[PDB]
């Protein structure tokens, strides 16, 4: 459809990309007995290959003129499962990491030896902050609105 | 031939003259910091550019500054 | 103070070395250092190797000024020995350098003039873009 | 090539003689105290 | 060499069996690193020369490897103790 | 320059241009 | 310390040249597979005596030629080397 | 100048601690001192020192 | 002034060998000389400009003369597809008989070189058909170079020196440049294209002897002065026109056809004439804008001053930005270099898509050379622009005059700019490398269907909006109902849509997942290079590590080992670091272009379209595969025409490797080595009769960096020029 790519469950080049690999695996397989560890491993590999090729066609990815999936990172509603759906969860996880790290730094900074608490972590406080870091957007936006997110008296100097 | 300068922030640590391996920097009476001492570079014709002086002054930025200028035989550190 | 005068004091015992004087010493300046010792020790030469200094007076000629100052600092620190060194020209014109007024440059001394002292903080010099087509650099002012 | 005897005259006079004389002239100009 | 090696199979035909004493877990498609080395085995082909050393030492059974492994471990602890 | 005299013309013109460049360089120094 | 820093690179250079020498000379004039009647054909074909006298020979007959196994090892048991 | 133990912020344009805070230690009250205020900071500079002296007109924010 | 450098005393009194080196280095820095004033400097710039023009024209005349004397231009004119253009002849007394037999190809009687500079097609297009024309051009260029030398000497004599206040007349200079140097020159070129080029393309000879006789239009100059201008676009050449003959040629001189000539596969000459006429009129009209001395016209200072938006969003606006650009030569040099380096990449990107010369795009080994050449030139120029911006900031910027304008607020918030450039470069590099390594692992494990292939939907949509009908987007130029389509339907779209929808030329080649990744690598390269250069130019006046950098100058080695270590701190060192990234970016771009076009010319585009999405494909299908005739340029079985390249190639490597020698090892080792070498020379008999004047010393620090960078760059350029010429010309696509 879009970008001149056909869906993968109709691509006549995907069939070859499957059957050639299957036949290679079977050529490897025919060097043992059907009741030996190499044969079991190879049959498992073949079943995994079939299960993989019978999922891309059902998902809705568009293959190319060479029989290979192509990702439409465009915003297309028929393809949200390629970029934006995993991208949102990644952004969630990364904001989580950053927010809990920032909060740990903020809390440690007001102590006796803050430099000591950075080579020797204090696991109770760090764990508390990691736990509380689940609702980080509702906290980051709240700190932005309340004017608590940024400083103004930065210590940069240039003569 | 390099140009040494001593700005009026020396607290008289005397380390600049202790470190210079050419007898270039010397102490001088100058009231104003704590002990009426200051550095002075009368023999700049012998500085090679070692910058051992600047690596010793414990001032905010610095109080003794070496500016590398025209090159000669003494300043190049040659022995041949 | 009257600068000390050179003499023909003996030299430390040394079997030779390949890090001695070169042709620079006969067409240009060269240096010579003296000191006084109470016994006969073994001291490391700033040119490689060891030598046994002699009791009383000793005189040693080197090729640079930094060599003399290095050896003299080592003496004053390890052996507690005071010293001077001069610079000699091709035409035999001795010039007295290191203890210029007797007191080493660390201890303060009266009758010393300040050279290269600026009456301002280092971060106050004018930019190098106003003093263009005018050979004052930034700091000689 | 019309002449065809000039390339046998010039590259010996431009890759051998020209540097040989300009390097000598520039060495006399460099190593002089005026 | 005792547990994940085709040593006993190598001993029966040292000229057609490639040495191998390392196998890889099948997780992300890396299973293909376990190449067909011969003797009914599948693993990376080693080049340490340990099979030749064991053949020259007289070692002829995986058991005779197991024991010495344990032996080494003992010495390890011993060394640490010292 | 398929002819013969034309090469001589080019040579003498290059020589004149060389003298001009020589004078300019002398003036620049 | 800086002299040791500078000598590490020249040691690397020397040992790399030694191992290249050994590899090519062995594949060219020592190893091979003999057939009946005595005929022995080395791996590369005895091209070390004639092609190793020019840097271009070390570029194509050793690097370009012998590097043709690792580059196209994808999809095989020798993939980790590639 | 300022009081002892007072938290002041630097204004020296060529200072490592520019726009940073520090507590005064002891300001010398001699007649001819050009930089009497002594302030110690809780972060060393590129050289490793944390104490420095300024003039009273060169640093004040409270 | 009594030694080699007479413009400096510091180098004169230098007894060491360094006096020589730093005499050749600081030979063109007229600003930092002895006893320099603002009126000697400008006149020296003027005379050096005249000398440079003289050298350029002498080079062009030499090219003309050598193609006319030894080349086979006439033969190439009548068969531009089955003959090779000769550059010049070679006479090497070291050659051997097989080399003479190898290099004697073409039509020449001896050994010669083959011109990969494309001058043959250029000269043939504009209407040169005989060695006599080339010789006439050569002698005329000798004449104009002599005239430029005459003027350069003249304007240094005391009577005729211009004043410093004459140079700073920016209004009149810009007025005259814009009007004359652009519009009148384009008008003269239009006249030549109309009179000599287009008729010679139609078939009829037109030269000086019959200029005033043969008119370029059956009804010349009548319709022009009567406003009936369409008469000059009545009947153009058809698809059957043979370039050179009159077999199916029209009579129109100006038109707008678009697309390529079906035979030569290049743009229409009449189109170039029309374009030059249009831009000539545009430039002539745009000339009369600034007040010179006639009452009307603008004051280019009050224009700058008047553009401070109310609200203080960017401070005092552009107030004062006139004096800075006028008095400082480095500001003008940086602006000139940037604006020149953008268009010298524009020409590279355009000349390959729309070949402007007859029978180009069929010399598969010439277009590659042209593109690579111009892109490397553009890279060097873009680096020089930032270098001179940094020099301006160091030694020409006055923080008091530039009080709170935009130029000061750029220094006010430079930390944010550097931080965001850092973030962009890190992001791009992380993700590009991640995707490439993921595809590499996926191809390594035998499962090519698990790699992240991303279709470049934005660029494909743009191409569809230009009329391409491959992706079926049908937007704004593939749509038959869009007003943009109906507007240009009568004028040029019949040719433009025809050329762009033919998948055999370089006009908007198709793109897939393999182009996406390379474009992102190019973005990463650009971003990192600008990051280095901008960091240098901004922290060239001072940073927290060294807040007096303006007092030390542009290039200084370091500030000692103290304060943790301040090696490699100056702005010249920022430029020296950025040169590497510039070379790397240009190498990526040229690799991409060359592989794409090799695969297009061979016939299997589906090899690039499928083997570029991973990284071993680049190393095996492009570098290792296309090097089979290069290294075989000579062998124990003989040699062939590529042998020279097979030499040069290796040569490159050597030089390149030698660069490392100057970048890894530093001075303190080499000086301590020279100090004993001098001893060994002094303490030997029969060899102490000789004696050096300049004391031998090791190269300086910045000098070592410079020599290392020069070696690296020369090797990088040579080992790729050799490869791109040998792998292509050895196959010709
Ligand atoms: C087109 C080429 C045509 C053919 C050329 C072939 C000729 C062979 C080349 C000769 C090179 C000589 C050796 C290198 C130069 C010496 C290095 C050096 O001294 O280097 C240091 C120089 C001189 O330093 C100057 O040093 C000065 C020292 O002051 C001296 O000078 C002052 C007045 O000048 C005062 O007198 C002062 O007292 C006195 O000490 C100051 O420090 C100045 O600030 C400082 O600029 O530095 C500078 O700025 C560097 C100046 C050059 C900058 C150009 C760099 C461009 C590099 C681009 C990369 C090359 C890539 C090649 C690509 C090719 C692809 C095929
Ligand atoms: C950088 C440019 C850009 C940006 C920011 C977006 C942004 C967005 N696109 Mg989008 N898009 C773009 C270029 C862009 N698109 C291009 C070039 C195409 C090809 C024509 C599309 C085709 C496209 C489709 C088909 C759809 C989006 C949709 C969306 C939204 C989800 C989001 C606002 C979706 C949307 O808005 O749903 C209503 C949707 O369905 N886009
Ligand atoms: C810059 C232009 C240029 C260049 C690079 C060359 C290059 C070459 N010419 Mg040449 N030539 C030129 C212009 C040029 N020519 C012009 C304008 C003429 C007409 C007078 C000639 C006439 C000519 C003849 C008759 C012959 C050559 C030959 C050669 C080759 C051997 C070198 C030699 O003997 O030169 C000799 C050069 C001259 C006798 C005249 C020099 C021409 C101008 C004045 C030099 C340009 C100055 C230059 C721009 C400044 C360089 C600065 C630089 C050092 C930094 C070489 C490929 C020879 C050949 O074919 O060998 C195979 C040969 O026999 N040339
Ligand atoms: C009509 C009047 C006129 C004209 C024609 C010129 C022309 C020129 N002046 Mg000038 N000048 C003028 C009036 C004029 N000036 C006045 C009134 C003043 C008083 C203020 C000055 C003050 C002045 C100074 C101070 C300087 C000049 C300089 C120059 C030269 C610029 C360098 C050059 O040749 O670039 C040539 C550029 C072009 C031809 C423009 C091409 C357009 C772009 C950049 C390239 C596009 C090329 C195209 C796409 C493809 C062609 C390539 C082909 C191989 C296919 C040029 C000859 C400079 C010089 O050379 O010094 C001697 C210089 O330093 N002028
Ligand atoms: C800019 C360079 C240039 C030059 C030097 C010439 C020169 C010439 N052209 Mg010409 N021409 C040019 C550009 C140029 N053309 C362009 C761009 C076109 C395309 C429109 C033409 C189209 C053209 C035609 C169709 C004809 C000529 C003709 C001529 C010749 C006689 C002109 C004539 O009768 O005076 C014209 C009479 C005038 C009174 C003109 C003076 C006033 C003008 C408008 C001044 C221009 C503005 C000024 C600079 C300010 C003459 C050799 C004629 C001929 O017989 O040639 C063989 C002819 O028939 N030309
Ligand atoms: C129009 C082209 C052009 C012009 C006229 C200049 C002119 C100049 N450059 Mg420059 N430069 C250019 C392009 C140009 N450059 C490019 C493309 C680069 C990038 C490779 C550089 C990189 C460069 C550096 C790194 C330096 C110069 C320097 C200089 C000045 C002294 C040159 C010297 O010492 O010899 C001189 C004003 C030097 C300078 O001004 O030192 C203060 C200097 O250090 N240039
Ligand atoms: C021992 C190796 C060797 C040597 C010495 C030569 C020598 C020569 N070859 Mg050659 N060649 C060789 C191997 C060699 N070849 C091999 C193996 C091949 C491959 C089979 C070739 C292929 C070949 C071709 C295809 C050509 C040559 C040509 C030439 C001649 C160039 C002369 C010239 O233009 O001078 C001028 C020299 C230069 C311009 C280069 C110097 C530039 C310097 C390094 C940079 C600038 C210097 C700087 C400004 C400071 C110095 C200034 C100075 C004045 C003091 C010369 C006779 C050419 C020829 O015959 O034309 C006449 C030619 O076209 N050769
Ligand atoms: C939609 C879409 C799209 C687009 C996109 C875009 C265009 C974007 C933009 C964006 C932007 C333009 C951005 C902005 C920026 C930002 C800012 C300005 C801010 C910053 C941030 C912050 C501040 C953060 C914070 C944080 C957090 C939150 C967490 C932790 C960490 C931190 C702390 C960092 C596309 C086509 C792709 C696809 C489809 C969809
Ligand atoms: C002459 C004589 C004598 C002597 C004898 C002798 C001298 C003996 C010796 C003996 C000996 C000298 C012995 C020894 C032994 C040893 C052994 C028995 C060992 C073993 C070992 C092992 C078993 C090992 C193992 C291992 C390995 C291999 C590796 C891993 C680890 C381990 C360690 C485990 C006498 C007096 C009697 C008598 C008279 C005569
Ligand atoms: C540091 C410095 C400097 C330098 C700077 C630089 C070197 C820059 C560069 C820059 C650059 C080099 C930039 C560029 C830009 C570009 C642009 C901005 C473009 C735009 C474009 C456009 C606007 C387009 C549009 C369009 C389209 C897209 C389509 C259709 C057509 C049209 C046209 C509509 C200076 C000397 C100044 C000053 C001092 C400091
Ligand atoms: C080799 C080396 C030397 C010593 C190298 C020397 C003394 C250079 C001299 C080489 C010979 C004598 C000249 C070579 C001639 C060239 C082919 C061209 C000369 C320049 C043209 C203008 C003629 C250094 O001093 C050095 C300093 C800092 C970092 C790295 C190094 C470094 O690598």
């Amino acid at each position: 459809d879009v970008a001149g790519l056909t869906p993968c469950k109709e691509s006549k080049g995907f069939a070859k990309r499957e059957k050639q690999e299957i036949k290679k695996l079977e050529s490897r397989l025919k060097l043992y007995a059907p009741d030996s560890a190499p044969a079991l491993a190879l049959n498992a590999t073949i079943e995994k290959t079939k299960r993989r090729f019978a999922f891309y066609g059902n998902e809705g990815l568009l293959c190319g003129t060479d029989g290979l999936p192509h990702l439409i990172v465009d915003g297309d509603q028929a393809h949200l499962g390629e970029f934006v759906y995993p991208g949102l969860v990644f952004l969630y996880i990364a904001g989580w990491i950053g927010w809990v790290g920032r909060a740990y730094l903020i809390d440690v900074r007001t102590s006796k030896k803050p430099t000591e608490k950075e080579i020797i972590i204090d696991v109770p406080l760090a764990l508390r902050i990691m736990s509380k870091g689940l609702t980080w957007p509702v906290a980051a936006i709240g700190e932005l609105r309340s004017g608590k997110l940024v400083e103004k008296s930065a210590n940069i100097t240039v003569s | 031939a390099h140009s040494v300068k001593i700005y009026d922030t020396c607290i008289g640590c005397t380390q600049c003259v202790r470190a210079c391996p050419t007898d270039v920097l010397e102490m001088v009476p100058w009231d104003g910091c704590k002990a009426s001492q200051i550095a002075s570079a009368p023999r700049t014709e012998d500085c090679v550019g070692c910058k051992r002086c600047e690596s010793a002054c414990p001032t905010d930025f610095l109080s003794v500054r070496v500016y590398l200028g025209a090159e000669t035989t003494r300043s190049m550190g040659l022995a041949y | 103070t009257p600068p000390t005068l050179n003499a023909d004091t003996p030299a430390p015992i040394f079997g030779g070395s390949t890090g001695g004087l070169l042709r620079k010493a006969q067409v240009e300046e060269f240096y010579v250092i003296t000191w006084e010792s109470p016994k006969e020790q073994i001291f490391e030469m700033p040119t490689g190797g060891a030598a046994i200094m002699r009791s009383g007076p000793n005189l040693l000629k080197l090729a640079r000024k930094e060599q003399c100052l290095a050896l003299g600092a080592r003496l004053r620190t390890k052996f507690k020995i005071q010293y001077q060194f001069y610079r000699v020209f091709p035409n035999g014109e001795v010039q007295y350098l290191h203890p210029k007024d007797g007191v080493y440059p660390e201890k303060v001394n009266a009758g010393r003039s300040p050279v290269g002292v600026n009456n301002r903080s280092i971060g106050k010099n004018a930019n190098p873009a106003e003093l263009k087509f005018a050979h004052k650099q930034a700091y000689d002012l | 090539m019309t002449a065809s005897y000039l390339p046998s005259i010039f590259v010996p006079l431009i890759g051998l003689v020209f540097p040989a004389i300009t390097m000598a002239s520039l060495f006399i100009y460099i190593e002089q105290d005026e | 060499g005792a547990r994940f090696s085709n040593y006993e199979a190598w001993l029966s035909d040292p000229t057609h069996i490639k040495p191998s004493a390392q196998v890889v877990w099948p997780i992300v498609g890396q299973k293909i690193l376990n190449g067909d080395v011969g003797g009914g085995f599948q693993g990376i082909q080693i080049t340490s020369g340990f099979f030749q050393l064991w053949r020259a030492s007289g070692i002829t059974s995986e058991l005779q490897l197991y024991t010495t492994a344990i032996g080494g471990l003992i010495f390890a602890a011993l060394m640490l103790f010292a | 320059s398929i002819s013969d005299s034309q090469i001589i013309v080019a040579l003498v013109s290059a020589f004149i241009t060389g003298i001009l460049a020589l004078r300019l360089g002398k003036s620049l120094y | 310390w800086d002299h040791v820093f500078l000598g590490l690179f020249w040691m690397y250079n020397a040992i790399s040249v030694v191992i290249f020498h050994f590899s090519w000379k062995m594949q060219s004039d020592v190893w091979g597979s003999i057939s009946d009647q005595g005929v022995v054909t080395h791996i590369t074909g005895g091209n070390f005596a004639q092609s190793s006298i020019t840097i271009n020979g070390w570029l194509r007959d050793f690097l370009w030629a012998q590097a043709s196994q690792v580059i196209q090892s994808y999809g095989s048991s020798l993939s980790a080397y590639g | 100048g300022p009081k002892r133990g007072s938290i002041v912020k630097v204004l020296r344009r060529e200072s490592y601690w520019f726009n940073d805070t520090g507590k005064v230690v002891a300001v010398d009250q001699a007649p001819g001192v050009r930089y009497p205020v002594v302030v110690r900071f809780d972060k060393v500079n590129y050289a490793g020192v944390s104490t420095n002296n300024y003039s009273p007109d060169e640093l004040e924010a409270a | 002034a009594s030694r080699f450098p007479k413009f400096s005393r510091g180098l004169s009194q230098d007894p060491t060998t360094r006096r020589i080196w730093f005499g050749i280095a600081t030979a063109h820095d007229f600003e930092s000389h002895d006893d320099m004033t603002e009126e000697r400097l400008y006149q020296k710039i003027f005379a050096s400009h005249f000398g440079q023009l003289a050298i350029i024209f002498l080079w062009t005349s030499g090219n003309l003369f050598h193609v006319a004397w030894q080349g086979n231009f006439e033969a190439w004119g009548q068969d531009p597809l089955h003959v090779r253009p000769i550059a010049h002849a070679i006479w090497d007394p070291h050659f051997g008989q097989p080399a003479v037999e190898a290099f004697t190809r073409g039509g020449a009687s001896g050994p010669v070189n083959i011109a990969y500079s494309g001058v043959y097609q250029w000269w043939y297009t504009i209407g040169l058909r005989t060695n006599q024309d080339l010789y006439g051009g050569s002698i005329f260029l000798l004449f104009v170079s002599a005239l430029f030398l005459i003027a350069g000497w003249l304007h240094l004599q005391p009577k005729w020196k211009p004043s410093v206040s004459w140079f700073k007349n920016a209004e009149s200079r810009l007025n005259h440049h814009l009007s004359g140097l652009f519009g009148v020159s384009s008008l003269a070129w239009t006249g030549h294209l109309v009179h000599v080029a287009i008729p010679e393309s139609r078939g009829e000879h037109v030269r000086w002897n019959n200029l005033l006789t043969a008119l370029p239009h059956p009804q010349g100059l009548g319709p022009f002065f009567a406003g009936q201008w369409n008469v000059y676009a009545q009947n153009p050449d058809s698809n059957s026109h043979l370039f050179g003959t009159s077999e199916g040629a029209g009579t129109a001189i100006l038109t707008f056809l678009g697309g390529f000539h079906p035979q030569t596969q290049s743009l229409w000459l009449t189109d170039m004439a029309h374009h030059h006429l249009a831009i000539a009129v545009i430039f002539i009209i745009a000339g009369h804008m600034y007040r010179t001395n006639f009452g009307i016209g603008h004051s280019m200072k009050e224009i700058l001053e008047a553009h401070t938006p109310p609200g203080g969003r960017l401070g005092r606006g552009h107030k004062g930005l006139y004096d800075t650009i006028n008095n400082s030569l480095h500001f003008q040099l940086g602006l000139a270099l940037a604006s020149l380096g953008v268009i010298t990449s524009l020409v590279a990107q355009h000349m390959y898509s729309l070949p402007p010369y007859a029978f180009l795009a069929q010399d598969f080994t010439t277009q590659a050379a042209l593109y690579t050449h111009h892109q490397y030139i553009a890279g060097f120029i873009m680096t020089g622009a930032f270098a001179h911006g940094a020099i301006f900031f160091i030694r020409d910027y006055n923080p008091e005059q530039n009080k709170d304008n935009v130029l000061a607020r750029m220094l006010e918030h430079k930390e944010a700019i550097i931080s965001h450039l850092s973030w962009a470069s890190l992001f791009l590099g992380f993700h590009t490398l991640g995707l490439y390594v993921h595809n590499d692992v996926m191809l390594a494990f035998g499962t090519p269907e698990k790699q992240i292939l991303i279709e470049p939907v934005f660029a494909q949509w743009i191409q569809s909006a230009h009329g391409k009908a491959l992706y079926g987007f049908d937007v704004l130029l593939s749509s038959a109902d869009s007003p943009a389509f109906n507007a240009g339907q009568t004028l040029w779209l019949p040719g433009w849509l025809d050329a762009i929808n033919n998948n055999s030329n370089s006009l908007f080649l198709t793109i897939g997942p393999g182009d996406f990744l390379v474009h992102h690598a190019i973005a990463l390269g650009l971003h990192t290079t600008t990051l280095i250069l901008v960091k240098g130019a901004l922290d060239a006046r001072g940073s927290k590590l060294m807040p007096d950098k303006k007092e030390f100058g542009y290039s200084f080695p370091c500030d000692g080992p103290g304060r943790g270590g301040t090696c490699d701190i100056s702005a010249w060192d920022a430029f020296y670091l950025a040169v590497f990234w510039m070379l790397n970016t240009i190498g990526w771009v040229t690799f991409y272009w060359h592989w794409k076009h090799i695969t297009l010319w061979q016939g299997n585009v589906a090899q690039f379209n499928e083997s570029s999405t991973y990284l071993m494909g680049w190393l095996r299908d492009y570098l290792w595969l296309n090097s089979s005739q290069l290294i075989n340029g000579y062998n124990p079985f003989g040699m062939n025409s590529l042998s020279v390249w097979a030499w040069m190639f290796l040569f490159g490597h050597l030089v390149w490797a030698t660069g490392f020698m100057f970048l890894i090892s530093w001075r303190g080792y080499w000086q301590e080595l020279i100090e004993t070498l001098a001893w060994a020379h002094e303490r030997t008999p029969l060899a102490n009769l000789v004696r050096w004047k300049d004391k031998p010393v090791a190269l300086s620090i910045v000098q070592a960096r410079l020599v290392g960078l020069a070696h690296f760059s020369v090797g990088y350029i040579f080992t790729y020029a050799a490869f791109l010429i040998a792998s292509t010309s050895g196959k010709f696509g």
